[PDB]
């Protein structure tokens, strides 16, 4: 019922994807062993939407594996509820991408999506009625990136009308782990713009901001920043899996957030995102929550939004609270920061309320933004992209196996198109 | 006889019916498993021997919101054939609550709607919850009303709504499904009552002196709002408002039936007892502009007809005592082809009170329902957000990306500029 | 019918009204709870069943008093709207109690008067109850009274307010105040009764021998005054004086109605047995220089109408024998255009006494109310400090920075200097 | 409901604002957990003045902790009562100014003062009713001095309709514990004339004075001078805080204080004061409370009054008091030394009356005075930056820090012009 189907793509997407299946059969009650354990009748009705039933009262992920290295999943299997998904749900070649969105999207990308397809193909007519899928990628690597772009791509051909959401992970100029990033990034964007209902640009830089000035945490390893991005993909589905006073979907989202098709590259965020030493000093309201998820260190981007226009915002709130409070706290924002909003919308907030909230808190908010800020953000990746293309730099590796110039060619022009359009509608 | 059916539709309507289908037990003595430990004829059908279930049909696109009510306390008053849910929600679009989703449960609603009224024997008419901002509830209520004005015809079909608030609104796209399903609004119902939940937070706020109300509040007022209304097919009283009268007084042009409703004494318990709740008093409060159920001045509009339906201790000397001090108020005004604009109802029976309500008990209560010329600018208002969000084409392509045409948004645009142009010219002295 | 509405504008008011509805409730037997375990019509609504409520009403830009009258042992004879707070406080300025703070507060005041004044059918007029140094019981009381000017009209106005002493005074900026709230008393008030702190003190001090009083004995005293007031039309008598006939023969020109109230016998327990408390002896210490409430000399003053207020063990016989005598009185003269200057009051109800209050119980009590050109000279020395203060142009930024201006301040002392001119011109021999 | 924001600048503003804490605690029952403990309603009827409420049935101070050395951070922390601060608002740099109002208004407090901003900000947007701020900092350093007057300056221009308070240690001739002392003091003195509502000039000497000759403690510490300081901020705002016959919050003191916007430099007082071996030798009534109040030697900065004319004088009474008594004690005040009080002001003294003492005495008063007298205390400092100005001495840090020498003549001649207007006001 409104069943999603969970792809994970990549190292980062693999790693964020078991955090979440964490976090989820945590909320759901569902132990390691992937048997029922919870105290409250809630955690079962809407099991299907992320879970199948399996002999003798065991639910198994509704979670494709995919990758090309098998030590991903090697670790994904070996860790804590790690168990639970299906052992043929993972799939696996030998050779590994190489940072190469070439060889992730062609030379060995191809021989490994047909098991992916086939897979998801009996993963999408195993459940009752279907509303879309969920990738878990990032942009720097082949097999994140390239493949994860592929595979969507093959997904829209099969289910055009079910809805494409995508947790991505961008790459940034302080955080910049491999060299060959602006190529990956850009020519995973050429494909996510025209091939994905909803993107949720994550980046390592504000989620290690997050846990420097937020959080307060000493050493925040990767662990920490998957549970965060977890917590996001969480809150977008709550209503999905829970009941509440509003109840909003991923295409209520999506229909709410996305005035026209090509902006749907969304600014996400959490709240409350708290010290454990500064919690104890913290009131908890909902005013709170929403100073919290509209504050621009909390985001999870790269980019001010203070340096644009939100075109769309939403608060998927958690938990018992005044819808009263709720309405008015989104009215106060909109109306003290008119300068901060598109004036041709009316109303840029879109809020849902959910009652059941996450394990050890009263209430709960995800921010999602639709802003104009993530023009820089492709901007800075466009610029390098463009600096190490001129030189012809590393064009050697992806034209080696069956790419070419004008396709980079033809991916900063989308990209540059995009930038182009974000700023008109900035105004 | 004198049976009404309820149908419910969209998340709003069916959680305002949940409150009015309490309020309704607690007044006729229904528990919710729906055994009673005459008059409740008009909403619950006795059924084989020591049952009543309530002529309701709620119908949603989302399993969820009616699955609580599936398993909630009320889970045996009704029984799953008047419980509908779909499979995907509209969306907060009108387009898929009218075309895509909407095609494959109208004839379930609408066969449900058959076996519901042909077992009834006086039936007077329909009484439809929803939403305008939501899809559900613009865009299948459309359908519905659509289908039931072809099916049913003379047969009353009165309407509640809740009105997208000046400012308290929590839908982007809120504007273009209210201007949507106003387009068959206007020539599918026979009176369309607005609630504005913007001014009910307000009423809850100032009144009933609650810092934080949910919307169990909002659908509680909205009950007993409703409770009044049909009290008078549900018991007896020196004065008796049928709907068609109810319509005949209230309605004087077709396109001009969309009255605002009000209640009076909404107090609180520790304001109760300091209050001397008289006739005139709740009379005068009624009219006075912070307890409008609808964000709208009524000082800047004039009347065109009020309802004035009195229940509880009163007689009708001092209702017209109270109405003779109104008509002698400057600041109330009253069109000049309406000598007399008061259609009044008292009836015996007092309002109860829902145990856990905000609501205190009162010997009176009065909901009144006028027909002002003061919803002309919030329909101005509303086609303002509409024109803004139109003249950028924005999530246009949601909409048409389904089967609707361009030609639907210029023609429901046009339609509520000659509906606000009606407004001005029939509001205009002779 | 015949009631009356208090009004009770800042800090001096809400005490002084906390006395006096102390004392209302003691004279009527009306529990502080509201329950009694007629003639109590006049200050209280019966609500329900065995409820009043005082025709009352509470206006303070600050929360401390207000909050502390809903937390004491009154908190259940008011009902929450009936006392009105403000969040920021005037801070002794007449600009921010009129302009600044005063505009957004004024509104909700006067519907709750409203509200409370069409409860009632027999409404005599208001009791304004301020003091002229606080920012808030000038600039609001004036704002307040203007309003009521314009809304009610013809309805009387009795305001009680504390004059600034000669020297026992605890504002700096005071004198502003206390000349911009009389420009405008002088045309929106229809007797205007003025009680000096420093006399109430010297009372305490000679009469009650007490040696440390504070503001609850100030305000038992103005209660005493204000009871006296209205007992007459709180009872009955052989006698009765109602708030027309008082303005009508107190009054004897429309910007003349500033009286001066005195009150006897005042006396504490252990002196009181000692005295054979007559109607002569209290008549003439009534007019004795030393027992008025305001700091002024009658003997250089001349007497123009006196209103005689008596309540208890009074036959009208030793009332006239006590006038003559007063009359045969050279030191007490009278102008010469009013050769009967005498209004009588008997009340056969004795004035009961407050629980843990000073004044001791007496069979007969009389308060006298003379409108006599004595308080000139308080307008002269008021009018004094006002100048010697305004010549540097202290303090005006403080009044300019909040929407008003120097000239209207010049306005105000030309309005003064005619008052003192019309009393001078009023004295004077024919 | 007319709030208060706290603010602590440099050593000395932060160790005063701690004490003041300490003693505001103990006067409305918090303890040093932050949890409530107290025994009248009246400690909780207006708890919202000075403190937010946290979850948990506990208390916040709205303060901000600021200074530019995380030493002073970390000794308030450490200190007793210490832990009830919210840790984020304790805002600190590294470097520290070093006696250089320069480097704390122009580089290294400037590059500060943005977090600064953003913290009172959301102190001032959380609460309900903000009335205005008050700030505790020095003259003679360049931490407390420079950066606590850029805040004033930064907070009159975000907020020009609330009220100032400044209870400002000056420097004084003899204790001068640094050599700078006058051209920080010059400078800081310039911006407080026009930038600060109201202003509370104290200084060591009458401190130390009083702890020696009227509380007759032989060792007496900075501790003492503290509490002394914080129980004159507690009587300050005890109106505010508790009822009483007569209300008197920090505006209306304001407007009866201030003839002219430039005179608000008060000179504070405390009352009783007694020391141990003489606490039972002495009477308690209030005409030896207002004797104490009105002589010389219980002023809080080194001006003697007899030297000057009175302008207006507060007295802020705290208990269980009769108002006869007292304003015929304040007649008697103003007719036997009519000398001593400006001429064209009649009712030079303004009395307000809280029911509420202190804690450990049933009967308390606070003197605030405005007077002629403040001019010497200008004097001092005037001649002293004047023989340090005619040779250029110590002028090169300032300048090489940016400042310019016209800077401090304008400062110089601000100051002498205040001086002039007082003694004209004088006469
Ligand atoms: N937020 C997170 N980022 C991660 C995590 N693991 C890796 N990464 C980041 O992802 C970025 C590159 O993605 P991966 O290393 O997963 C590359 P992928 O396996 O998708 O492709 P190939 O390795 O080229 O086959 C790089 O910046 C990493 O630091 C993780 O658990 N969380
Ligand atoms: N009354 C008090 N005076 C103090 C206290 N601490 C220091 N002082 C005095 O204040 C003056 C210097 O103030 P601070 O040391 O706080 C200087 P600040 O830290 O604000 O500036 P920098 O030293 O340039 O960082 C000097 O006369 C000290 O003796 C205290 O707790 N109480
Ligand atoms: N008064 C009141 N209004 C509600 C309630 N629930 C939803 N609404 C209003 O309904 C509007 C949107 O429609 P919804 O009821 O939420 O959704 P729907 O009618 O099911 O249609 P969908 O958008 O397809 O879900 C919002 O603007 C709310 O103001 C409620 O419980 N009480
Ligand atoms: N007789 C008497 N006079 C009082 C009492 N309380 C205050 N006053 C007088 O009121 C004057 C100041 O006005 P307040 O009532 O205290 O304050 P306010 O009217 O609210 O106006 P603000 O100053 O803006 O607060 C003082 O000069 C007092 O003489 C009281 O209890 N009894
Ligand atoms: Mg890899
Ligand atoms: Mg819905
Ligand atoms: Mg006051
Ligand atoms: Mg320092």
């Amino acid at each position: 019922m409104r069943e999603i189907v969970h792809i994970q793509a990549g190292q980062c997407g693999n790693q964020i994807g078991a955090k979440f299946w964490e976090v989820i059969s945590d909320e759901h009650g569902i132990d390691p062993t992937g048997s029922y354990h919870g105290d409250s009748d809630l955690q079962l009705e809407r099991i299907n939407v992320y879970y199948n039933e399996a002999a003798g009262n065991k639910y198994v992920p509704r979670a494709i594996l995919v990758d090309l290295e098998p030590g991903t999943m090697d670790s994904v299997r070996s860790g804590p509820f790690g168990q639970i998904f299906r052992p043929d749900n993972f799939v696996f070649g030998q050779s590994g991408a190489g940072n190469n969105w070439a060889k992730g999207h062609y030379t060995e990308g191809a021989e490994l999506v047909d098991s992916v397809l086939d897979v998801v193909r009996k993963e999408s007519e195993s459940c009752d009625c279907l509303q879309g899928f969920q990738l878990t990628h990032s942009l720097g690597g082949g097999t994140g990136s390239g493949m994860g772009t592929l595979l969507i791509s093959k997904i829209r051909e099969e289910y055009p009308d079910r809805i494409m959401n995508t947790f991505s992970v961008v790459p940034s100029p302080k955080v910049s782990d491999t060299v060959v990033e602006p190529y990956n990034a850009t020519l995973s964007v050429h494909q996510l713009v025209e091939n994905t209902d909803e993107t949720y640009c994550i980046d390592n830089e504000a989620l290690y901001d997050i846990c420097f000035r937020t959080l307060k945490l000493t050493t925040p390893t990767y662990g920490d920043l998957n549970h965060l991005v977890s917590a996001t993909m969480s809150g977008v589905t709550t209503c999905l899996r829970f009941p509440g006073q509003l109840n909003a979907d991923l295409r209520k989202l999506a229909v709410n957030m996305v005035p026209f098709p090509r902006l749907h590259f969304f600014m996400p965020g959490f709240a409350p995102l708290t010290s454990r030493g500064s919690q104890q000093y913290r009131a908890l309201t909902v005013p709170e929550l929403t100073q919290q998820m509209f504050d621009a260190k909390n985001m999870m981007a790269a980019c001010d939004p203070r340096h644009g226009r939100y075109l769309t915002v939403a608060a998927v709130f958690r938990g018992r609270m005044s819808m009263k409070e709720v309405d008015e706290q989104m009215l106060n924002v909109q109306n003290k920061n008119s300068s901060y909003f598109v004036e041709w919308i009316p109303n840029n907030v879109k809020t849902a309320v959910c009652d059941i909230p996450p394990r050890g808190l009263k209430m709960s908010a995800t921010f999602i933004g639709n802003s104009t800020a993530i023009q820089e953000l492709f901007k800075r990746i466009s610029e390098q992209f463009t600096a190490m293309f001129r030189r012809k730099a590393f064009l050697h590796w992806y034209t080696g196996e069956g790419m070419d110039e004008m396709e980079f060619t033809e991916a900063e022009s989308n990209m540059n198109d995009l930038v182009s359009e974000y700023q008109q509608y900035q105004d | 006889m004198r049976e009404c059916i309820s149908i419910h539709v969209g998340q709003a309507g069916v959680q305002i019916g949940n409150a009015c289908w309490e309020l309704y037990c607690l007044e006729h003595g229904i528990q919710p498993d729906g055994q009673m430990p005459d008059s409740f004829n008009t909403f619950f059908s006795e059924t084989g021997a020591g049952k009543h279930v309530p002529r309701a049909v709620f119908v949603d696109l989302e399993p969820t919101v009616i699955d609580e009510v599936r398993t909630g306390t009320y889970r045996q008053l009704f029984h799953p054939e008047q419980l509908i849910t779909g499979k995907e929600d509209a969306a907060n679009n009108y387009a898929r609550g009218h075309y895509t989703i909407g095609k494959e449960i109208i004839d379930l609603v609408l066969d449900r709607i058959r076996k519901l009224a042909d077992q009834c024997t006086g039936l007077q008419g329909f009484l439809v919850f929803h939403s305008f901002g939501g899809g559900t509830g613009s865009g299948f209520t459309s359908l519905l009303m659509e289908r039931l004005s072809v099916d049913y015809g003379k047969k009353s079909k009165l309407e509640f709504s809740i009105y997208p608030a000046p400012q308290v609104s929590t839908a982007v796209v809120e504007p273009y499904n209210s201007i949507l399903t106003t387009h068959t609004t206007l020539e599918h119902s026979d009176c369309a009552f607005m609630v504005d939940n913007e001014a009910i937070y307000d009423i809850c706020r100032r009144n009933l002196d609650i810092e934080r109300p949910t919307y169990t509040n909002l659908n509680r007022l909205i009950s007993q709002i409703v409770s009044s209304i049909t009290a008078s097919l549900r018991f007896d009283g020196a004065l008796n408002v049928d709907l068609t009268e109810f319509q005949t007084n209230l309605v004087p042009y077709p396109r001009i039936h969309f009255p605002l409703a009000t209640y009076a004494p909404v107090i609180s318990a520790e304001k109760a007892y300091h209050e001397q709740l008289s006739v005139a008093e709740i009379t005068n409060a009624c009219f006075e502009p912070a307890n409008q159920m609808v964000k709208c001045d009524p000082r800047h509009g004039k009347y065109m007809a009020c309802c004035l339906l009195y229940r509880g201790d009163v007689v009708p000397k001092d209702v017209n005592a109270a109405i003779a001090t109104i008509k002698t108020k400057r600041s109330i005004q009253f069109v000049d082809w309406c000598p007399t604009g008061f259609k009044v109802g008292i009836n015996y029976q007092p309002p109860t009170v829902v145990p856990g309500g905000d609501l205190a008990k009162v010997q009176r209560a009065v909901c009144m329902l006028s027909n002002t010329t003061a919803i002309a600018e919030a329909w101005a208002r509303l086609d303002h957000k509409f024109d803004l969000m139109y003249a950028k084409r924005a999530f246009v392509h949601w909409y048409v990306g389904e089967g609707m045409e361009e030609g639907e948004f210029s023609e429901a645009r046009e339609d509520m500029a000659a509906l606000e142009k009606d407004y001005e010219e029939v509001g205009v002295d002779s």
